[PDB]
């Protein structure tokens, strides 16, 4: 009979098998595929849960904040934050064995903790936490917040509270509040919190809720900002002898723009980040009084889209008709803020290990790698989703009647020469870097290391010496102390900058050579063809010669049978599923030369990376296997250190990974016949056929097992490189 | 009906039906019927709030207690403040809950189960005016009893004698401008 | 620096450029930009309180960025 | 007919032919009719329960006995493995008994005697009133644990303390101050969130 | 080798016989399609090209291992 | 003070890793298969 | 269950009927071509979507189309 779950589907209710319990479970946020829905439902949908996952985002906050002051040592890692590691949170297993127990008991624990790489101490350290009360209510405050957040989420589902569609389109007056209040007054905001409380708190003032209101931030007392007298903000900064959380060295200013790092927590001056702050908050506020929203005054998105036609006709109607397909289609906003989303995670990874923000963050190794590597990894995957909801704005939201001529059609009336040329320059950089490659292994295997190729990057390294980098020699721009750039800068940001990058002891602009050159190209070649595969699947979308009907299969569909030659993997979703491969190996080579080239960084031997970079044997045995010997040892039959949960993690990985290729080669058929012939078993079984099946077993679908063999595969990939790099950085030091 | 600005119109969703209307809502506030009444009675509520805020602060320091105004919740009672809050709450709870359910039934305000509570008559709708115009001066008071406090560090009666002894000065730009010294 | 004087120029000014020059201007871009209130005036050419808001913000800006680069001393 | 607060509407379930009827039913688990009487069965015998073992526990604390909490590590004039024997032995058929008087009548009873009131006075309104009772001993069984969690001592010198100072001892003033605080702030906040949606 | 295997195991037929045709599109661009049409392998053909490639890649990864091994410590 | 006592890990992990875990399977199973009337 | 489409663009060639392996496509009169006959799918509550008769059509674009729908027991060819 027909099943309640799930409710959304009638089609899958009535589904006699297990297939209706997996499809209802991956089927259960594709809200536009969903029985009875309606364009306003949609929307309010969206809107609780949205609430929903800010709910849970802020009750997983107040859980890591909760865990630190409860378990942590938090209050003694203040004190020393070089020799100290941060713990996590405790562990509790009765599955564990005395020696695990003494093994995991370290820190400064009175019993097994594990040792955080997250860097959260770091970060409530330099925003101006000190005590284990700070992490307490901070804990507390944003568990009621996450509370506010989920009753706001069901309270926006109830009469006389569910938004109108009308509402939610208003582009004008939501752009105005997001630009000018969720971005500039919070950046405003923080930077009170900046001024008010992380810099007191960074020269040893206590500034609490209990005293901020009777403590000065400046000792003039906002006179100079209502007198315009700026500058006198700026006086007596931090000098070269401050030691943070003392007021031995500190100073009185509050907005600077000194450049550089801290001489000791070897991180950006706090002054320096509450004067960008405040900065980006004016900034942002003003930019929120673009639109027309009930004024009079202001923009109107449709207009300056309409009015942004060339003359000559080379981009045809220009974008004519974009507000309304824009405004219209949900997977048009979520790809767009998808693809911005993930560029500025890539921004986030690269700014953040290049300019540490928080105090004692670059000498903790294991945070900085493991801090890159996640978001590297979490923006190659949005980066995916954003091409996958683009696939699914072209089959879904896309109509070529309304995009007559604009840029949206021109693109599709092209798609071929851009599917071309995208393969074309993925072939060349494939070809090329493997031959280079392969040509310095033979010579290093002939005992010919000086007739290998070395290509030196010296657009890459002349843009370093514009920087001011003078290790290169090209004596230009900063470089140059003759120059108006270097010059014009020279009494307010260009002396801590230029120290900052020419001291090779830190992360700001390493130097480089032919190796990182080789592994740029093969970076180039993973984004080339990342971009391929799923720039391809969505311009093909809605059809091709092989499917010209492909639009009226939907955007995730089996394939269209063996017939004409054979159409596996045809639809967009097959290529994004394609594409997830190649992120995965394009985030791996990025965090592969991330890792090894800081690792002989901190090791004090670049030379070796030098030269074992320019040929993959020496990144198979200089850096994979040579890294890989701790890791391996974390429990052997002598015994078992602290590191054995990340060898259990390796192999964990490692067979996770392994099972997925089971999903990715094997297919349905031979399954479902070998579940038929179990069917066959239990019916015939005495005392077992008693006990029937409420759904029939059939073998998982096509398109569910690539799902399945996919989730597998990335799984298994980030655990073992998550566990090899905690351990190989955590280990070394 | 005058209005708020000179030569401007009043909306059309402002009439002069209810009590303080002066056809000021720039912000469009008021579109539906069911919101402007809502939103009246809350602005009611709101003034008859501010108008026992102020009148309390104002009677403290004219019977001269010893902690300011804002200092009140710190100071050592009988029944501390942690148990003082679940006990006002469900006294609040009951009331509110009470004073809202009559507000379904009729469209005004009440005191548990009078609705509406007008003991000794003396009800107009100029007295109803005059309580909304009160409570709007009560409101704009309380705040700036607030920002006067935090700028000045001076009681209401204090620093309204402290700006009448010396007039070209304590105001809001020297307080503004010496605030070191007031700390 | 009187910064009194400053400010009370550069909105002075700004709002004198946008009452006497970019008042037809921004009203042909205003209404060829195509529920709201009507904020109507008395005054002649229109120029109404959102405009001096706005044309206001624009002069403290700039007062404010004149008076802070004159304060660095540079 | 009372609810269980000024204003509530029943979930069309909750109609009020069961007695000690007040429209209570957040989570919907009484939607089913033959869950209904099952549940309702269960409270009974939770209530009659909760009723005896907080009698029970007043008792001991008045004579001067060991505390409820702690009764169970004194030493006896059995053994604990033969206690736990005939404990399960005599209470599968004393609940086998049970269950099929339940099946036939539909309310509880003892060994073969279903409408068990050997005196007589098995009233509609008895009925209620052993509701009542039983709900309120289940309160009182939870609050005789968690007095004894935070404070231990006992139910009677808990009392006895509240009464010393009445406005400084409290469960706002103890370890679960601010969880329950906050609690009855959102729980006072409820009907008013059910009234504005409704 | 074997991770090449991974490719063929991995796809289907569809997307590379829609990538061709862009590839053909480029090529009659330029007046170079060949005459005999470019199709993308078969799912057999490419299920044989997958497994042989698996195999050639992991049995020459052992030969190599062991060779190497045996020969320089045996 | 915030501070759960210590005997806390020993009744959460158990309860969050076999009880809570047991009666959701249990319910989700009875949701999943109930029939629609 | 899955949903047969016929198109007029059908020659009535008779290859779709004799490849359904279970007997959801016919034949009827019809006067847009020269054969007189067109394709139909009155028995589409058997078709399993194997898409034989997609393979065995000669028309471009094919004038034959399954597109899967619900799955029931007959739709996904269980004998259990
Ligand atoms: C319903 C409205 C209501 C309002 C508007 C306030 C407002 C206030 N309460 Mg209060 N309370 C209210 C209801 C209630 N309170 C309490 C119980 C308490 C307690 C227990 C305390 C307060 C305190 C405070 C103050 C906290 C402000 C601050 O940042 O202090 C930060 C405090 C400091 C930085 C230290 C003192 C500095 C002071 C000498 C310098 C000047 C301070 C400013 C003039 C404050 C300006 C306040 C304005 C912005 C509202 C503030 C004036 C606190 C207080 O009085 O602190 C002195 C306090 O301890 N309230 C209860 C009982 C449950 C209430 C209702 O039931
Ligand atoms: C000033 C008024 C205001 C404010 C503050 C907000 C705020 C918000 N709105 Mg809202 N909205 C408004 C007006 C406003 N809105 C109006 C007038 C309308 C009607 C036109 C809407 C209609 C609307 C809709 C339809 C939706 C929202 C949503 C949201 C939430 C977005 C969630 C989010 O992305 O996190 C916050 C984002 C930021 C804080 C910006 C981050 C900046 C970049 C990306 C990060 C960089 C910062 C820094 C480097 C990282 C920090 C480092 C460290 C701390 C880790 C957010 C809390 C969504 C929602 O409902 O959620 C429940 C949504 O669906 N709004
Ligand atoms: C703001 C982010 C965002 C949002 C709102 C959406 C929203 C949506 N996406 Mg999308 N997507 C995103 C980002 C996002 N996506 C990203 C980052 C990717 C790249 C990974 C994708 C790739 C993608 C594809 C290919 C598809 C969608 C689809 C959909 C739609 C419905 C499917 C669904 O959610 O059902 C429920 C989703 C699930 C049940 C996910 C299954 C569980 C996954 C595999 C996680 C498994 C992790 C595993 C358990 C970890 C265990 C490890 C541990 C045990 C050791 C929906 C509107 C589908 C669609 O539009 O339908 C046509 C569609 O096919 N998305
Ligand atoms: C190590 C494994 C491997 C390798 C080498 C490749 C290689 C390639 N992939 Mg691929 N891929 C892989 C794994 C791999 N993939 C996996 C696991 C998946 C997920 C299923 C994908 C999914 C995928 C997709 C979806 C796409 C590609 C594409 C491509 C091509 C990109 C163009 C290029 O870089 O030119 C360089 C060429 C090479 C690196 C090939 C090697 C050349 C050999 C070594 C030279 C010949 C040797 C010698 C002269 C003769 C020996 C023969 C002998 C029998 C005599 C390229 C041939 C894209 C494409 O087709 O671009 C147009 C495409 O869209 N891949
Ligand atoms: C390492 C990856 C991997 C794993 C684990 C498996 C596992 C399995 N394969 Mg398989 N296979 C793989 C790769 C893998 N394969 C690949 C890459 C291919 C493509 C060539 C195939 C192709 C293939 C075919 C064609 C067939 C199988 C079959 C089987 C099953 C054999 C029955 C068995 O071994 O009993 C026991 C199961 C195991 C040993 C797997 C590990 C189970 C662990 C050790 C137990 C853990 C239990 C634990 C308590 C769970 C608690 C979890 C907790 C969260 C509650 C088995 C489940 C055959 C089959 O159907 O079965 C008869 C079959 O015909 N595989
Ligand atoms: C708007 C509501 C309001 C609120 C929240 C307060 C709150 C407070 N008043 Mg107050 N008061 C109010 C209105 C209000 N008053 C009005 C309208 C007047 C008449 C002008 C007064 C006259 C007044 C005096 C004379 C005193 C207070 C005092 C107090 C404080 C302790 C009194 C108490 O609760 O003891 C118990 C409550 C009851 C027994 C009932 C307390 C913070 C005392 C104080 O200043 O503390 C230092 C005090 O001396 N009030
Ligand atoms: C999402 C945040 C988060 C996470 C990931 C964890 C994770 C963990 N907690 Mg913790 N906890 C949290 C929040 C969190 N907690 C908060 C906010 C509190 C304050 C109330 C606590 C209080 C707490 C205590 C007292 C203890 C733990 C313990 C533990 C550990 C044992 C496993 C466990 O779940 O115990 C149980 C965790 C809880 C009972 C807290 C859950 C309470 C929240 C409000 C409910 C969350 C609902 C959830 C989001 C819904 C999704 C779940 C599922 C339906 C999908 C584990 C590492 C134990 C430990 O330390 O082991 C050594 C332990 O004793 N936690
Ligand atoms: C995440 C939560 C969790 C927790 C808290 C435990 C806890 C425990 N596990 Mg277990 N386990 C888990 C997950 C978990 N496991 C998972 C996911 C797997 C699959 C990978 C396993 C696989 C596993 C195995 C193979 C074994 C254990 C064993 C044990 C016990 C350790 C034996 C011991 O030294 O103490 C001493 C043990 C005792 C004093 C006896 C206590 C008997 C039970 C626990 C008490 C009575 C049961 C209780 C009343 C009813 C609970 C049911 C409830 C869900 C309704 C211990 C109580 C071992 C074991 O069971 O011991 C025989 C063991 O062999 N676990
Ligand atoms: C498919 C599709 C789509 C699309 C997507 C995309 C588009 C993606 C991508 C992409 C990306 C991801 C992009 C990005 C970019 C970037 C850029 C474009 C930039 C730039 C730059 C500049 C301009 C800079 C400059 C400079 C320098 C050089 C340095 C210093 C500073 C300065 C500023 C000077 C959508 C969804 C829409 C829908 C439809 C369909
Ligand atoms: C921090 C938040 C959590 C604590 C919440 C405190 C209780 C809040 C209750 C939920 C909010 C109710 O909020 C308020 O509800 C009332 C009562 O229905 C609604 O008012 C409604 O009834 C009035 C009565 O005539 C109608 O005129 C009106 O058309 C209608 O909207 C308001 O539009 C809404 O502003
Ligand atoms: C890459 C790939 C292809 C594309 C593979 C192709 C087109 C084979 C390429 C082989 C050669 C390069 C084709 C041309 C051979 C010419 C004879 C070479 C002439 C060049 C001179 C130098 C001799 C599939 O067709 C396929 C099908 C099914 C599952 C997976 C896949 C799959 O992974
Ligand atoms: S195979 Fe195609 S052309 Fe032939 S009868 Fe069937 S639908 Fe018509
Ligand atoms: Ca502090």
């Amino acid at each position: 009979a027909t099943k309640l779950f799930p409710k959304f589907s009638q089609g899958l209710a009535q589904d006699p098998t297990t297939r209706r319990i997996w499809y209802g479970l991956a089927m259960a946020h594709d809200f536009e595929s969903h029985d009875g829905m309606t364009e306003e439902n949609l929307y309010q949908k969206i809107f609780a849960s949205h609430f929903g996952q800010l709910s849970i985002i802020f009750l997983w906050t107040s859980g890591n904040l909760f865990h630190v002051a409860w378990q942590g040592n938090f209050e003694q890692w203040v004190t020393d934050p070089v020799h100290i590691r941060p713990i996590a949170h405790a562990i509790w297993d009765p599955h564990f064995g005395q020696p695990a127990v003494e093994a995991f008991t370290r820190g400064g624990a009175s019993g097994p903790v594990n040792i955080s790489t997250s860097g959260v101490y770091q970060w409530w350290y330099t925003i101006g936490m000190r005590t284990n009360q700070d992490l307490y209510v901070g804990s507390v405050f944003l568990a009621l917040v996450s509370a506010i957040f989920l009753f706001a989420g069901w309270l926006h589902l109830q009469p006389n509270f569910q938004p109108s569609l009308s509402w939610f389109k208003d582009a004008e007056s939501r752009l105005n509040h997001h630009l000018s209040g969720l971005f500039g007054v919070s950046s405003l905001a923080w930077t009170g919190h900046l001024v008010h409380v992380a810099i007191p708190e960074s020269r040893g003032q206590h500034v609490g809720w209990d005293n901020f209101l009777s403590v000065l931030p400046h000792p003039q007392g906002l006179t100079p900002f209502f007198t315009g007298n700026w500058a006198a903000y700026a006086q007596s900064p931090d000098t070269a002898s401050h030691v943070f959380g003392t007021a031995q060295g500190s100073g009185q200013a509050i907005l600077t723009f000194l450049g550089g790092f801290h001489p000791q927590t070897q991180s950006l001056w706090l002054t320096d980040m509450a004067h960008h702050h405040l900065a980006i908050a004016v900034i942002f506020i003003v930019a929120g009084h673009m639109y027309r929203t009930n004024f009079g005054i202001g923009h109107r998105m449709q207009a300056i889209l309409e009015a942004h036609t060339p003359p000559s006709g080379s981009l045809g109607a220009g974008h004519k008709g974009l507000f309304d397909t824009v405004n219209n289609s949900l997977h048009f906003q979520l790809g767009l803020a998808l693809a911005s989303v993930g560029t500025i995670t890539s921004l986030v990874a690269q700014h953040m290990y290049s300019l540490p923000p928080y105090a004692f963050q670059a000498i903790d190794f294991t945070t900085q790698a493991a801090l890159y590597t996640h978001h590297q990894y979490i923006a190659g995957f949005i980066m995916c989703g954003a091409f996958a909801h683009g696939a699914i704005f072209f089959i879904r939201d896309y109509d070529p009647e309304q995009n007559k001529g604009n840029v949206l059609a021109r693109m599709l009336d092209h798609k071929e020469a851009l599917i071309s040329h995208l393969s074309w320059v993925s072939l060349f950089l494939g070809f090329h870097t493997l031959g280079l490659y392969v040509h310095n292994d033979v010579m290093q295997a002939f005992g010919t290391p000086e007739k290998q190729i070395l290509i030196e990057p010296v657009f890459a390294q002349w843009i370093q010496a514009a920087h001011g980098k003078a290790l290169y020699g090209f004596d230009f721009l900063l470089s140059s102390k003759t120059s108006a750039a270097f010059a014009n800068g020279q009494s307010l940001w260009l002396p801590g900058w230029l120290d900052a990058i020419n001291n090779n002891q830190n992360s700001l602009f390493l130097t480089i050579g032919p190796g990182d050159f080789l592994v740029h190209h093969a970076i180039a070649l993973g984004l080339h063809t990342t971009t391929l595969i799923l720039v391809k699947g969505a311009l093909d979308a809605r059809g091709s010669k092989l499917m010209p009907d492909k639009k009226d299969f939907g955007y995730s569909f089996p394939c269209d049978g063996p017939g004409r030659g054979g159409t596996c993997d045809i639809s967009a979703y097959d290529a994004f599923y394609l594409a997830v491969f190649w992120m995965l190996n394009t985030i791996g080579w990025v965090t592969f030369y991330w890792h090894w080239k800081h690792l002989t960084l901190w090791q004090g031997n670049v030379a070796q990376f030098d030269e074992s970079s320019t040929y993959l044997m020496g990144w198979l045995r200089d850096y994979l296997w040579l890294n890989s010997s701790q890791l391996i040892n974390g429990y052997n039959p002598f015994g078992m250190n602290s590191l054995s949960v990340w060898a259990w993690t390796f192999l964990f990985g490692h067979l996770i990974y392994a099972t997925g290729f089971m999903f990715l080669i094997s297919w349905r058929g031979y399954w479902q016949e070998l579940i038929e012939t179990l069917v066959w078993a239990h019916e015939k079984t005495p005392l077992a056929n008693l006990v029937y099946w409420k759904d029939k077993p059939v073998a998982l679908s096509i398109v569910q097992a690539r799902l399945v063999g996919l989730a597998h595969f990335s799984v298994g990939y980030i655990f073992t490189y998550a566990a090899f790099l905690i351990a190989s950085t955590s280990g070394r030091f | 009906r005058p209005t708020w600005l000179p030569g401007l119109n009043p909306p059309a969703h402002l009439k002069g039906a209810l009590a303080g209307d002066n056809g000021f809502d720039p912000l469009g506030l008021g579109q539906d019927e069911g919101r402007l009444k809502w939103y009246a009675e809350a602005e009611k509520t709101n003034g008859r709030w501010a108008m026992m805020a102020v009148a309390g602060i104002l009677g403290q320091e004219l019977l001269g207690v010893t902690p300011a105004w804002w200092e009140a919740g710190a100071k050592e009672y009988d029944i501390p403040a942690q148990a003082l809050t679940p006990i006002e709450f469900i006294v609040m709870g009951f009331l509110e809950i009470k004073r809202y359910q009559g507000f379904k039934q009729t469209g005004t305000s009440g005191f548990i189960n009078s609705f509406p509570f007008d003991p000794a008559g003396m009800n107009s709708p100029s007295m109803a005016t005059k309580e909304v115009k009160n409570g709007r001066l009560a409101m704009v008071a309380f705040i700036g009893f607030c920002v006067q406090a935090l700028a000045t560090r001076t009681q209401p009666i204090e620093g309204l004698t402290a700006h009448l002894a010396d007039p070209f000065g304590k105001n809001i730009t020297y307080y503004l401008t010496h605030l070191p010294e007031t700390l | 620096l009187d910064p009194q004087i400053v400010i009370s120029g550069s909105t002075a000014a700004f709002l004198a450029i946008g009452r006497f020059v970019f008042l037809g201007y921004q009203r042909r871009e205003a209404n060829f930009d195509s529920n709201s209130t009507i904020f109507a005036t008395n005054d002649p050419a229109g120029f109404n309180i959102i405009d001096v808001a706005g044309w206001g913000a624009l002069g403290h800006a700039v007062g404010f960025a004149v008076l802070a680069i004159n304060s660095l001393q540079g | 007919r009372p609810m269980w607060y000024p204003g509530a509407t029943a979930p069309a379930h909750l109609d009020g032919s069961m007695l000690g009827d007040y429209g209570f039913d957040p989570l919907r688990l009484g939607v089913n009719k033959d869950n209904l009487k099952w549940f309702r069965e269960a409270e009974l015998t939770n209530g009659r329960w909760a009723m005896a073992a907080v009698v029970g526990i007043l008792f001991t604390d008045a004579v001067g006995l060991p505390k409820f909490w702690t009764a169970g590590a004194e030493k006896y004039a059995l053994d604990n493995q033969t206690l736990a024997l005939i404990e399960v032995a005599v209470f599968a058929v004393l609940e086998g008994k049970r269950y099929e008087i339940y099946k036939k009548t539909g309310e509880t009873g003892f060994l073969s005697f279903a409408p068990f009131d050997p005196m007589g006075m098995k009233s509609e309104e008895m009925k209620l009133k052993e509701l009542k009772n039983g709900r309120l001993a289940m309160l009182a069984f939870l609050g005789f644990c968690s007095q004894a969690a935070v404070y231990g001592k006992g139910p009677i010198e808990t009392l006895q303390l509240h009464l010393a100072d009445p406005g400084h001892n409290n469960i706002y003033t103890s370890s679960v101050g601010p969880e329950t605080a906050v609690t009855v702030a959102v729980l006072c906040v409820l009907p008013m969130i059910i009234e504005a949606t409704k | 080798v074997w991770a090449f295997s991974l490719m063929f195991l991995f796809s289907g037929r569809g997307y590379w016989q829609e990538l061709i045709e862009s590839i053909v599109w480029a090529h009659n661009k330029l007046k170079v399609a060949p005459a005999i049409q470019p199709r993308a392998l078969s799912i057999t053909q490419g299920r044989a090209v997958g497994v042989a490639h698996y195999l050639l890649g992991g049995i020459a990864t052992t030969w190599s291992f062991f060779l190497a091994r045996i020969i320089s410590v045996g | 003070p915030f501070v759960p006592p210590s005997w806390a890990p020993s009744v959460f992990v158990p309860l969050t890793g076999l009880v809570l875990p047991a009666i959701a399977m249990a319910t989700l199973f009875v949701y999943i298969e109930k029939e629609a009337p | 269950a899955h949903i047969v489409k016929i198109y007029d663009t059908c020659i009535g060639c008779t290859q779709c009927v004799r490849a359904c392996p279970l007997d959801v496509l016919e034949m009827v009169p019809w006067d847009g071509c020269k054969a007189s006959q067109m394709a139909s799918a009155p028995r589409t509550e058997d078709c399993v979507g194997c898409k034989r008769c997609e393979t065995a059509c000669p028309t471009d674009f094919l004038s034959v189309r399954v597109y899967l729908g619900s799955e029931s027991t007959r739709s996904m060819g269980l004998s259990y």
